[PDB]
DNA sequence: CAGTGCCTA
DNA sequence: TAGGCACTGG
């Protein structure tokens, strides 16, 4: 249950919705990508209720990413508010984010 | 005959100091040196040289050395120096003759490294001379604490200078005889470094003393230079820029920005196996981080990574109208199907290709106009402004053009021109080329003494290309070619052979014929490319039987696999053929280039034989000769229309001299510049 | 250094 | 436009 984001959708999805959300920016190409994205399918799950994962495929979606900089992918940015809280890139196990997450929720 | 050579503080347009000249005489066989207040005595022993009807040779003397001598003179020693051009020789024109099919760093300018080939071994030292005086000075200094600035090598006299002066007598010398050995161009019964300047040139073979008369006169055309309207240009700069901006604006909107990997340092590896995976872009696994720093719980690490947590860095990249890979990027994925690649492995985008392209998104469909559009003006911005190469880089304090010319840059006998290239200037057919080739014009030098603006007159040799054809079949057709060509139609008679649809398709087909096109060009001028392209050559030689005849006699000269591999020019001179089926194409172009060479020499003859004087104190000055035109700047009309009756007069004679099967024409063309001189 | 355009027919 | 010169991208 992962919210899919597109640029024309992006604001209302994440900077406008309740509670916290952790969004994905993610290329098809990336081998680091690839590896987390499974992960990211069970924090959904396990989270549920508590937090929000939404992903935003660069290439699809070219307007969103350069507003935040991002330098590389998995780039996971922790949004409370309409603001970023917290922010990791690279493909965290599912260990180091659940400790992420806890962290800071 | 003496052999020299000078060393002085800079280029000839800005040189001002003789610094020291060395003279090997034949006669006494000795090397003399003149330091820098020997100035007047070197001028005396060349002068001396002259009175005795002697020689001078230097290495590319003629476009350096013997001006430089003549500015320096009258700077330094307010004395009038001239020698006269029956006096000298240059081995770098002897070179370019003898060794045709050689290419060389027009001293020093282009790095040896970039071009084809082997290189003269005497001449690639002559041209290194000064990178290499450059590269001890540098040194010396750097060994005794002292810094270097740029080209202080060049600012006064020195022992080291001097050694190098005598050392480039002494490989010109080496040069010279090397050149002389050559029993093609010099008659082995004659001592040639014994004899009087015109024994030297009527007892060598007539191109010796052609390419002299050739250098000399094109040296004389670099210095004139070509007027340039500066402002012009400068205002054709800001609008070519403001509609580049404007292109780039609209290409970006509608192609947006996107990610790419760039700083990978690590192969990835399959989590699973370990397989290497090398196709998939490098990653980056951080040494450092966690999520709660290190040390009741901890403190969060604000920091991004996270140690052995991998990633791929990307930089984020704007469309760029002049990639070629991103303009093949964003067509692919708009639905276009590559359909011609490259060798090199990748997709093929010329203008031809980008014109084909359709795609279903009609917005993407019409910005390839716009990138084709935006090339074409990147195209004009760096030629005039931009490059290195740019004309408004290259217009001297004069307010004109000196552009370079390899006299023998070719081996047929073609010139070449670069600094910058004068002979690819736009053409008033192409976008801009109105503008482009108004800027170049005798209408924009002043006159010296009176302020007006000088006239332009053009001259071309008329389908010279063609008559060197009919000259050549005479020998089978005895004159039919040439008299259709004279009183009749020959592209229709040429339409007829090969049978072709249009009369133009004709001409087409001929003037690629001359230029040794591929089936292919010829077959995509009915639209058949590579196809029909072996059929009609094929049924144009069967109807025109004295053109095969010429091939073949062409070919029973070369072939027996070589019995010779060169044909003999107009002027006798060897002109290295690289296949058989090149030999007749060769044998055309050479002939063009020779009759228009001996054409520009004869006019500029003739002209100060009525008594006309060469320059912008003078009547007239030569501006520029590509191929078959020559541009020459006119102080007044009249002198414009001799110039041009002048030239058609020198056609003539040359058509004569060389008993050509075929008559030779000019047109004249008068105005203020090369737009309305084309 | 690869891919192209600009001149000359 | 075959031969040359020269430019911009990566
Ligand atoms: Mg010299």
């Amino acid at each position: 249950k992962i919210i899919h984001l597109t640029d024309d959708s992006f604001d209302t999805d994440v900077l406008k919705a309740d509670g916290a959300i952790l969004v994905d920016f993610w290329a098809e190409w990336c081998g680091p990508c690839k590896m987390i994205a499974p992960i990211l399918d069970e924090i959904a799950d396990e989270y549920q209720g508590k937090l929000t994962v939404a992903k935003l495929n660069i290439d699809q979606n070219p307007g969103t990413a350069p507003k935040y900089g991002i330098r590389g992918i998995p780039t996971l940015l922790l949004f409370k508010n309409g603001e970023v809280a917290a922010t990791k890139v690279g493909a965290l196990s599912k260990g180091q984010l659940k400790e992420f997450l806890d962290a800071n929720l | 005959m003496i052999v020299s050579d000078i060393e002085a503080n800079a280029l000839l347009e800005s040189v001002t100091k003789f610094h020291c000249g060395v003279i090997y005489d034949y006669s006494t066989a000795e090397y003399v040196s003149y330091r820098p207040s020997d100035f007047g005595a070197y001028l005396d022993a060349l002068e001396a040289e002259v009175a005795r009807g002697g020689l001078i040779v230097f290495h590319n003397g003629h476009k350096y050395d013997v001006p430089a001598l003549t500015k320096l003179a009258k700077l330094q020693l307010n004395r009038e120096f001239h020698l006269p051009r029956e006096n000298c020789i240059d081995t770098l024109v002897l070179s370019r003759l003898i060794h045709s099919n050689l290419k060389d760093t027009d001293m020093g300018l282009l790095r040896s490294g970039k071009l084809p080939g082997a290189l003269e071994a005497w001449g690639y030292r002559l041209g290194e001379m000064k990178g290499e005086y450059k590269d001890d000075f540098k040194r010396m200094l750097e060994e005794q604490g002292e810094e270097y600035v740029d080209g202080m090598e060049w600012w006064n006299f020195n022992e080291e200078m001097m050694d190098y002066n005598v050392q480039d007598v002494v490989v010109t010398k080496a040069l010279l005889e090397k050149l002389l050995s050559d029993k093609h161009y010099f008659p082995p019964e004659i001592d040639f470094t014994d004899v009087g300047y015109t024994t030297f040139w009527s007892e060598s073979l007539e191109a010796v003393d052609i390419e002299h008369r050739a250098a000399w006169l094109l040296a004389k055309q670099e210095r004139n230079g070509f007027p340039f309207d500066t402002k012009a240009i400068e205002e054709l700069y800001v609008e070519l820029a403001a509609r580049r901006s404007e292109l780039l604006r609209k290409l970006t909107e509608t192609f947006g920005s996107w990610y790419q990997p760039k700083g990978g340092t690590e192969m990835f590896c399959h989590p699973r196996t370990g397989k290497p995976l090398p196709k998939y872009p490098r990653i980056k696994t951080p040494k450092v981080g966690g999520i709660f720093k290190k040390p009741e719980p901890c403190e969060l690490d604000t920091r991004e990574y996270v140690a052995g947590a991998p990633y791929t860095p990307v930089e984020h990249v704007v469309f760029n109208p002049s990639s070629r890979d991103h303009i093949q990027k964003k067509l692919q994925e708009a639905g276009w199907v590559p359909t011609k690649y490259t060798d090199k492995g990748a997709p093929v985008v010329d203008d031809e290709v980008l014109e084909g392209v359709r795609v279903d998104d009609p917005e993407k469909q019409a910005a390839i106009d716009l990138i084709k559009e935006y090339l074409m003006i990147q195209k004009r911005i760096g030629q005039s402004a931009e490059g290195d190469k740019a004309w408004l880089r290259y217009v001297a304090e004069d307010g004109k053009i000196h552009g370079s010319v390899n006299p023998n840059g070719a081996v047929t006998g073609r010139a070449t021109h670069a600094f910058p290239n004068l002979a690819q200037i736009p053409g008033v057919r192409s976008p801009y080329g109105e503008q482009c080739r108004a800027a170049f014009g005798a209408e924009h030098h002043l006159d010296g003494i009176t302020g007006k603006p000088w006239v332009q007159a053009g001259i071309d040799a008329s389908g010279l290309e063609l008559r060197c054809l009919a000259h050549f079949m005479a020998r089978f057709d005895n004159g039919e070619y040439a008299h259709e060509i004279l009183n009749g139609d020959i592209h229709t008679k040429n339409q007829i052979a090969a049978e072709l649809p249009t009369r133009d398709n004709a001409k087409t087909f001929i003037y690629g014929f001359l230029y040794g096109a591929g089936d292919e060009k010829i077959g995509q001028i009915v639209g058949a490319g590579k196809e029909r392209g072996k059929e009609l050559k094929k049924k144009f030689l069967e109807n025109t039987p004295a053109i095969a005849a010429l091939r073949e006699s062409i070919q029973q000269t070369l072939v027996e696999k070589w019995k010779r591999r060169w044909i003999k020019g107009l002027d006798g001179r060897k002109v290295h053929v690289r296949s058989p089926h090149a030999a007749l194409n060769t044998l055309l172009q050479s002939a063009g280039a020779l009759i228009c060479k001996l054409w520009i020499i004869k006019t500029e003859e003739m002209l100060v034989e009525k008594g006309l004087k060469h320059g912008w104190d003078g009547d007239f000055a030569y501006m520029a000769w590509v191929h078959d035109e020559i541009q020459v700047g006119c102080r007044t009309e009249e002198i414009a229309q001799v110039v041009i009756e002048t030239a058609q007069e020198a056609m003539r004679w040359v058509g004569d001299h060389w008993n050509f099967r075929c008559l030779l024409d000019t047109e004249g063309k008068m105005g203020p510049n090369w737009a309305i001189c084309h």
